[PDB]
């Protein structure tokens, strides 16, 4: 009985040790993946916010040019009455 | 009255490629659920080490 | 001392596979957020990417709006000023 | 000197909707909480295993 | 011998308790892991779309405006053919 | 034929700011690996206790 009960207990202990090096590994895994997240998050930000960026400046310039344009016809159209 | 000044910023796009990353992601959720399978596996041995005395 | 041991044992067990049970649900569960997370990446970075091609192009056709409005301008003062 | 083409591509919108994503990730993040309260009642179970001989 | 066994099975018991420990915070962390990610998509969503929108707001507005100017230019060409 | 309207929606920037969460998830990435070498330690530890009767 004593015997038994030793002898079912080392079973359990290796079957238990196997397990948590299993559950060790998924913890590794899970490590690696949310590093992962975090680089591409850098990524993303990046290029997300350069891309809003240069879509502002994108408008500021077309404002600036559309101005420009709207008085060019207008002078045009000056020439074109006093003619 | 002259010809206005256009300007205009060319962009350059810098391409996202997540492709590794993906991917890196798929590895470890296909590696955790294969450890789940063995899990499984181990902790129905570890219910069959009950003592009957 | 034997039995109680035993008991003790077999008590241990039952807990430590329903233990194991619970941490493997977790694992299944972080299994399943990473590659939620996989194909979040693939959407975002196809609109992304979309996002910054049509910015791109854009930007040239614009370049080139702009330079024909130029010219056009261009040629119509010189008109002007023949007239 | 004539008319300029001036063509101009529209843009189409394609709106990511990431709300079921989201959303199945809460769901994955309470589950795991969930699993911590229940494995915190474990752990004091076989804590309470320990043997006085 | 029992007592042996005795002492083996609390000096597992407590270093099994303290494994289970370990993999609990480990979960806990992977949780919050999994809720900073659903956060960030939140974010991300809202600045990608809105830049989507705008884009495609400003090529409509675009679009208007280049036609316009064309329609422009045909009539100063007129007025200068007239001339 | 006048002068054309010829309005344009200024784009006002909203900055995409991760650093808090990004950073959190690192955080979280190096406690796991951290409770990797404990829980290694604390596996040889179980593996010690195997009995020679």
């Amino acid at each position: 009985n004593q015997q038994i009960l030793a002898n079912a207990f080392n079973q359990a202990i290796g079957n238990i040790t196997q397990a948590f090096g299993k559950v060790n590994d998924a913890i590794h895994q899970t490590s690696k993946g949310l590093a992962t997240v975090a680089k591409v998050l850098a990524k993303v930000q990046d290029v997300v916010n350069t891309q809003g960026q240069a879509l502002s400046h994108l408008t500021v310039q077309l404002q600036n040019n559309f101005q420009a344009i709207s008085s060019s016809i207008s002078d045009i159209y000056n020439r074109l009455d006093e003619l | 009255g002259g010809v206005p000044e256009l300007t205009l910023d060319i962009f350059n796009a810098t391409y996202l490629n997540l492709t590794g990353e993906i991917d890196d992601l798929e590895f470890r959720s296909e590696k955790l659920h294969n450890t789940t399978v063995e899990l499984a596996i181990l902790i129905d041995n570890i219910n069959n080490t009950l003592v009957n005395l």
